């Protein structure tokens, strides 16, 4: 049959997978930048260093970039209505999850940032956290390569 | 403000729903599914009749019930000081309980107009009887909510004045006569109510 | 329009007409004209019998002091307001405990002002203001150790909320006690004006005014007292409270200010300040420049009034009644000392 | 031709569900932080 | 014939005449009452001077009224699906016109019956402010009624 | 040959255009009504000169009832449901833009009113900016005029 | 033969890039008022340069305005639904960006004017970020006209 | 041979891509130009520097107008279901994505602007920042062209 509107799916999919990626990362990114505003005016040395979090916050949104570009290399005209679902669902995944992700990299930056610049100590434990936060992320991703691949 | 967010979302949520869906019936030329027709008249004019009494007694009711205690509040926390208050603005009072008293008798003026057909085509029930169950739930809505501001409205003027009389006796003869003005309202909501119904009959 | 109507008197209408009917018995001018003409504080008590004050100094010993009679004013004032408060709900709570934190900031002023100086705490119990009375026990007990009271303090106190614009315990014995004091009191009238504009409706209108005439005057007043004295003009602008009508380029310029002229210059740009400052003549046998506040503060308390469906009510009363208070107490210091021809220095109201 | 009653039973079985969801979450979330006793320790 | 629903709308026509109309009176009865009576207590002389806001207010509810009675008079069972919606545009006018002016004179009367009782000068001013406000109400009528006899 | 239900757009117009300017016009004579009153206890004298706002406002409320009218004397039986399309975006264009400018009027002319006591030089500036905000609903009329003689 | 719903989209194109666009120029007038009544107290002299903000949000009700013009000059009996979905994307592109310009040129000329009472030198800067809040509606416009003009 | 229904997603796509993105850069402007009237009081000769966060989200505009352009210009009267839905996507992805790196550029700017007042160290941090939000938009116009070509 292939209806017509197969593709409105897939598109959806794809618009997913950037918009609530891009959506945690920018989230993740503005959090992290209140964070090291607040922190450099004490402990200015640390710019650089606490800048980690906006970069786990970046890769988040890469992520999402990577699954809608697969999504938008795998449709066609004729997409039969299961493979749009499969890739709906891959950019809901993908997409939500760096949503979740970003939200979470943001709070635990912002945290982490402010307490280094108190407790020298925190940085690595922040970044433990960071990257279970950031797994987060790929969790959606590996799913979402699971689905628009099925 | 927990409630109003969940309130505003519903709302939100719903209109949102409905812009999406007109646009989805105009635009994909589906619009013969969207028969008002079919739902104002396969609704049975008894949900809309009887609807209609509900509402003209309830909300009557609600703002009785609105302005008294708006008013009492007032009364008996200025009475501590100043027990006469009691005595003389129970007339504040009075006045949200004569609201009620509309709606009751509105009811009634609406409920004598209630007759049932033994007919379920609309061809059948007519338009004798689908602008009876019409106008009886219009003149329902009408006295209703008519009676619930000017209730509202009364309780405010008539807290406002026990909190006058509270300080200056020579007050409330006054101010009572914004209470008559906010009287007015309701009043005005009978006669339109009596109006729609005049020449309402079901059979 | 937030619609107060609607809904105020549910929770808040028995209060609402209950400290409107406390306020009715202020003293008008007939009486304070009443209280005047009397000779001796004995006659000062019989004059105030007849008021809403009735037999409230009865019981007290028949040869009266001025410390009594001020004693007894502010237990009823403590007593009402107490008996406000137990009365009210969440909001209305929360706004009365609002009004208790501007004694709480000089009752903990006290505290850590005894306990520096080595000063049993519990000693210093007895002269707190009732209505900021830290019946918490956290604070108590304390063997004398500032560290102690600081952490007492923001466990135990809602001034913790306020003490966050300190930066540690050792503050306590930095600052002088009068800087720490403004700096508390500049916060606290900080959150009671967000608080009130949350509350928003005919709260905030009828508040808002209050505490920004409250904030115009401490920046004034805070400027013209600082002139001789050590405390530089960056630390004077840290407590100009930012509420106020000044906020814009008007606290700046008063950070800046180095005379009373230039004060003068500073407040002709508001004409409601303008004239309170051309009425403060400040030479003897005329109205000082915090008469003339006082005067503006008993207006906008009474206009509080002309509003309904509002908690600012309640905050006026209290002023009000603070005020009535002080007149009484002045009343009877002139009655006391024989100084009859000050006696019309009292501020009345209604 | 029983559409328009699995529509609504779905349509509104769903909505509660999910009103419920979004409530318990909302309940939970802005839940109260629990160690009011340590924030001004912390802080 | 007409079809059987068409009166359903001159009903909703003349319901939203008078409950919007009525409700615009309410909120300016209301509101110019909870002033009236906190300054009478300061300016005792003032409150029948201070009656004008409220009798303003009042004028709006008679308006609806009047179209409402329009409405009720002009309605039968058979009217065209066309005056039916002409009645529904004149009730909602009116109604709503009605709404507006009953918060602006409600807004209008109480700030001003407090000017004046803090400042006589106010007076006129309040009124010719009151009328402006009042008109608005009036121009509803006007609409209405070209809506409704149409 | 055309719906009977075409006019109900038309009306929806007429009924529009004379409401949403009415709320404007209200929201216009509302607030700078409050403001009038809140300097009037002051600065007397600038009582009547202090009454622009209210008299802009006003004028927004004309616009509306100007379209309305004429969407008023524009419908027919037989509109069809291009003009009366025609007639119901007229009437949301003047009656959306007459409520904007109302909102902006009643703001501007709050804070113009209340800063004039203070600044009589701002008289002149916060005329000007009143006019911009008049010319908003002017907009809408033009619109509305054009959409509604096609 | 074409919908007799196209000229709805087609109107409610125009109807939305004049609505929308008033809308945001009256938010940008009313917080630069705002703004401008606030600064003039201390410095009247700036009551005139302080009221750029305010023209530059008249311009965005400007664009809306070109574009309503333009649609309520497209509009016939007989558009293809293409058309009037053309007109109705172009309508509220303008009219939805400018109301986001509309917002940001309130809000950076409140800021500015506020700043420069105690800053002359922020006037030039401030005057820059109008532009580029003005821009977006001139963006907005841009594709109205390619998508009205098509 | 395709639905006349097909054009509306492509306009939805076009008027989002271009109403989203004038959106997000709106609030970036807005934000940012608060930051600097806050920063310019103090520190007037870095607002010149500090115009970079305004800028961002300037070029954020851009890329929605670059994809609304495109959509556009690709939109005919025979547009596919499948191209309409693609266009769609396109304009909803690139939207979005704006939307989200304009709240980051705002959120970002204005604290790096507030902090740079008190640490000059910061500036290079704020821009690095400012860069990783940039791209998040950069990322949306990319999957957006992508699925406009495809
Ligand atoms: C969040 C708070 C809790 C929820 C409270 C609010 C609840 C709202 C109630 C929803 C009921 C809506 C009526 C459903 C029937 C009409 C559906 C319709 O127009 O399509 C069928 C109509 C008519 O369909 P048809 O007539 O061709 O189908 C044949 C008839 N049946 C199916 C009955 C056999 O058009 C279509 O066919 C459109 C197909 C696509 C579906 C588009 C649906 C519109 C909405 C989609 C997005 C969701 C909107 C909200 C956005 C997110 C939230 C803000
Ligand atoms: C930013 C929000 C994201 C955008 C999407 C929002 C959610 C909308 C999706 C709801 C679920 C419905 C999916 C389609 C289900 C199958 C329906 C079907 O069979 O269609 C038959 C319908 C109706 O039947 P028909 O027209 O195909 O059959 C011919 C009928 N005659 C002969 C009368 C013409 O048509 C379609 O084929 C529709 C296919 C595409 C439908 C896409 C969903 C519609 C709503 C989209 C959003 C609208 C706003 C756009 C702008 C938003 C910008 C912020
Ligand atoms: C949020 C406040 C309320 C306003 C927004 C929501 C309004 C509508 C909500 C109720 C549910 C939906 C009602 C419409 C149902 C569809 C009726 C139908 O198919 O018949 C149409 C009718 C008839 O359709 P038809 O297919 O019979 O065509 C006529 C064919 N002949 C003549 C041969 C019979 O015509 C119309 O198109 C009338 C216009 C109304 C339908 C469109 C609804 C608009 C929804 C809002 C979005 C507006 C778009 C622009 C966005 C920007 C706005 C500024
Ligand atoms: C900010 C957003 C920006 C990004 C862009 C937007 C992306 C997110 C939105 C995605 C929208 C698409 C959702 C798809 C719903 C429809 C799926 C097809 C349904 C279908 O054909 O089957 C019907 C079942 O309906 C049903 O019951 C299906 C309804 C499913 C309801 C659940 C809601 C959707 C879940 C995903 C949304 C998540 C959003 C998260 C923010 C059978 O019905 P029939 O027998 O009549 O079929 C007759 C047809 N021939
Ligand atoms: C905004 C984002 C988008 C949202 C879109 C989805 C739809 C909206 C869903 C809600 C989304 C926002 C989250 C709100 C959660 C619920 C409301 C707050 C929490 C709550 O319910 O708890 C208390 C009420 O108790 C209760 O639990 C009672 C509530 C349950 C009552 C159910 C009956 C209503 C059914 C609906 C029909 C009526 C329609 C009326 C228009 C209110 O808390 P508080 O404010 O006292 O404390 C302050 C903090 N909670
Ligand atoms: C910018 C915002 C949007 C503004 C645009 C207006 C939106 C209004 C929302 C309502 C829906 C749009 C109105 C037009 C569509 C009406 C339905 C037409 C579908 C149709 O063909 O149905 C006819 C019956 O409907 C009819 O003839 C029904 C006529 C009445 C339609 C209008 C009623 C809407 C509800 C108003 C409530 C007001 C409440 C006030 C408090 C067929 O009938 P047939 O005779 O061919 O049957 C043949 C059976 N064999
Ligand atoms: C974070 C991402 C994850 C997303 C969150 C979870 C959302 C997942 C989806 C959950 C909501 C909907 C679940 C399924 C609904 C359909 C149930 C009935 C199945 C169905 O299509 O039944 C047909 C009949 O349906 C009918 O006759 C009527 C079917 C129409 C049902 C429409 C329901 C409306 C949407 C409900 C959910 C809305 C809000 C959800 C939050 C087949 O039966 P047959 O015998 O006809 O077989 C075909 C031969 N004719
Ligand atoms: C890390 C930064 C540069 C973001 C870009 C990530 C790169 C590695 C990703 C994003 C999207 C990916 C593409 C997605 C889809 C396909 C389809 C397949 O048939 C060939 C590989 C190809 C073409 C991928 C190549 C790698 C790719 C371009
Ligand atoms: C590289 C670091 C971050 C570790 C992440 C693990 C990566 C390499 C793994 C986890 C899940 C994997 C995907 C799982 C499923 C599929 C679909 C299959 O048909 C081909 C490969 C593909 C698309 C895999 C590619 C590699 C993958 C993404
Ligand atoms: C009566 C007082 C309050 C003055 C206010 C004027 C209003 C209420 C009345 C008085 C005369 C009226 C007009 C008299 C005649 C007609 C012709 C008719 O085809 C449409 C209505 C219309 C055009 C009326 C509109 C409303 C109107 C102007
Ligand atoms: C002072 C009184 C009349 C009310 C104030 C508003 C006046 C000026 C408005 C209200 C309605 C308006 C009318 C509305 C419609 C038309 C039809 C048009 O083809 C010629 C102009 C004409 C006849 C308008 C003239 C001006 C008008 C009468
Ligand atoms: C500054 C002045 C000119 C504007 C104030 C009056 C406005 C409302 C008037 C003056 C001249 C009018 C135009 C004159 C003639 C027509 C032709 C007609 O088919 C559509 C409306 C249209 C295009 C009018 C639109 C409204 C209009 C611009
Ligand atoms: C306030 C003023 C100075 C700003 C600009 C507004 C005026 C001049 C604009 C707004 C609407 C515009 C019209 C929009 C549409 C058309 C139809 C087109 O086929 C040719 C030009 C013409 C007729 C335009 C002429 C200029 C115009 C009238
Ligand atoms: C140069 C900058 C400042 C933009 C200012 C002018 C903008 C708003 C307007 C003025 C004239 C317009 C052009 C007029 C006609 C056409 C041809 C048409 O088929 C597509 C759009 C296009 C190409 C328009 C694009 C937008 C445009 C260039
Ligand atoms: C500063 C702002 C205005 C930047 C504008 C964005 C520019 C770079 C983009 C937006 C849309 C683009 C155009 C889209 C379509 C076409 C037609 C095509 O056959 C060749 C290139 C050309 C002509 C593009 C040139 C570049 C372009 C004009
Ligand atoms: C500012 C820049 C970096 C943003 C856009 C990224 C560039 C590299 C991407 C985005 C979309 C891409 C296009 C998408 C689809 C096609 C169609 C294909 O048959 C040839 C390549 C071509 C034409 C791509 C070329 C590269 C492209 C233009």
């Amino acid at each position: 049959n292939n209806p017509e509107y197969s593709s409105f799916f897939g598109v959806m999919g794809a618009s997913s997978a950037m918009v609530f990626s891009a959506m945690g990362a920018a989230y993740g990114t503005a959090k992290s930048g209140t964070g090291i505003a607040a922190m450099s005016v004490m402990r200015p040395e640390l710019i650089m260093k606490s800048i980690i979090p906006v970069v786990m916050a970046g890769i988040i949104a890469i992520y999402g970039l990577v699954v809608a570009v697969l999504i938008a290399n795998s449709l066609t005209d004729g997409i039969t209505l299961y493979r749009s679902f499969l890739q709906l669902g891959a950019g809901l995944s993908v997409g939500l999850s760096g949503l979740a992700a970003g939200f979470a990299i943001g709070i635990v930056g912002d945290a982490g940032v402010r307490g280094t610049a108190q407790q020298p100590r925190l940085f690595v434990g922040m970044i433990l956290i960071l990257i279970f936060a950031e797994v987060l992320g790929l969790y959606g991703l590996i799913v979402a390569l699971i689905l628009s691949t099925k | 403000t927990g409630l109003e967010l969940l309130y505003l979302g519903i709302f939100v949520a719903f209109w949102a729903c409905m812009i999406v869906v007109g646009i989805c019936y105009t635009i994909f030329d589906l619009g013969f599914r969207f028969d008002v027709a079919w739902f104002l008249t396969e609704t049975s004019p008894f949900m809309w009749s009887n609807l209609g009494i509900g509402l003209a007694i309830s909300l009557s009711v609600v703002g009785a019930a609105w302005g008294i205690y708006i008013t009492g509040s007032s009364i008996i926390g200025g009475g501590v000081k100043a027990p006469r208050i009691k005595t003389k603005n129970l007339v504040s009072i009075i006045f949200c309980e004569a609201v009620a008293i509309y709606g009751i008798i509105m009811a009634i003026v609406i409920s004598n107009m209630a007759e049932p057909f033994s007919a379920t085509d609309p061809k059948a029930i007519g338009h004798r009887n689908y602008h009876a169950g019409y106008s009886m739930f219009g003149a329902g809505l009408t006295v209703g909510l008519s009676n619930l501001f000017c209730g509202v409205c009364v309780g405010i003027v008539g807290s406002g004045a026990a909190l006058a009389d509270a300080q200056n006796p020579s007050l409330f003869v006054k101010i009572l006569i914004v209470e008559i003005f906010g009287s007015a309202i309701g009043l005005f909501g009978v006669i339109v109510a009596i109006l729609q119904t005049s020449r309402v009959k079901m059979g | 329009s937030f619609f107060p109507e609607l809904y105020f008197n549910v929770d808040n209408g028995y209060l609402e007409g209950l400290v409107r009917g406390l306020k009715a018995g202020v003293l008008s001018q007939a009486d304070y004209l009443n209280l005047v003409q009397c000779e001796t504080l004995e006659d000062l008590k019989l004059h105030l019998q007849s008021t809403d004050y009735g037999n409230f100094l009865a019981n007290e010993a028949s040869p009266l002091t001025v410390s009594v009679i001020d004693d007894k004013l502010k237990e009823k004032m403590v007593v009402e307001f107490r008996h406000m408060r137990n009365h009210a709900y969440e909001p209305l709570a929360s706004f009365l405990d609002f009004i208790t934190y501007s004694y709480m900031i000089d009752n903990v002023i006290l505290l850590i002002t005894g306990t520096l100086h080595q000063r049993s705490i519990a000693e210093l119990v007895p002269k707190c203001h009732p209505l900021g009375s830290f019946e918490q026990m956290e604070a108590v007990n304390i063997a004398q150790t500032p560290a102690e009271l600081y952490n007492a303090i923001l466990v135990d106190t809602p001034l913790a909320a306020f003490f966050q614009d300190c930066i540690s315990e050792q503050d306590l014995d930095e600052m002088n006690i009068e800087i720490i004091r403004n700096t508390l009191y500049k916060a606290y009238l900080e959150s009671f004006y967000k608080f009130c504009t949350l509350l928003g409706g005919t709260t905030a209108d009828a508040m808002c005014p209050i505490l920004e005439f409250e904030a115009d005057r401490r920046a004034f007043i805070i400027t013209i007292n600082s002139f001789g004295t050590e405390l530089s003009k960056e630390d004077r602008a840290k407590l100009f409270p930012h509420c106020g009508r000044l906020y814009p380029e008007g606290l700046a310029q008063l950070a800046r200010a180095d005379d009373y002229e230039q004060v003068k210059n500073v407040a002709d740009y508001y004409p409601e300040y303008k004239l309170l400052f051309e009425g403060a003549g400040s030479n003897p046998g005329d109205k000082t420049l915090e008469d003339r506040f006082f005067e503006h503060e008993v207006k906008l308390n009474k206009l509080a009034f002309l509003n309904q469906f509002h908690f600012g009510v309640f905050y006026a009363f209290v002023k009000l009644k603070e005020q009535e208070c002080r007149n009484i107490v002045w009343i009877a210091e002139c009655i006391a000392q024989r100084h009859r021809a000050k006696i019309d220095n009292y501020i009345p109201i209604f | 031709l029983e559409y328009s009653v699995v529509f609504n039973l779905v349509l509104w079985i769903m909505t509660g569900l999910a009103l419920a969801v979004i409530i318990t979450s909302y309940n939970i979330w802005n839940m109260d932080p629990g160690y009011d006793s340590i924030i001004y320790r912390m802080t």
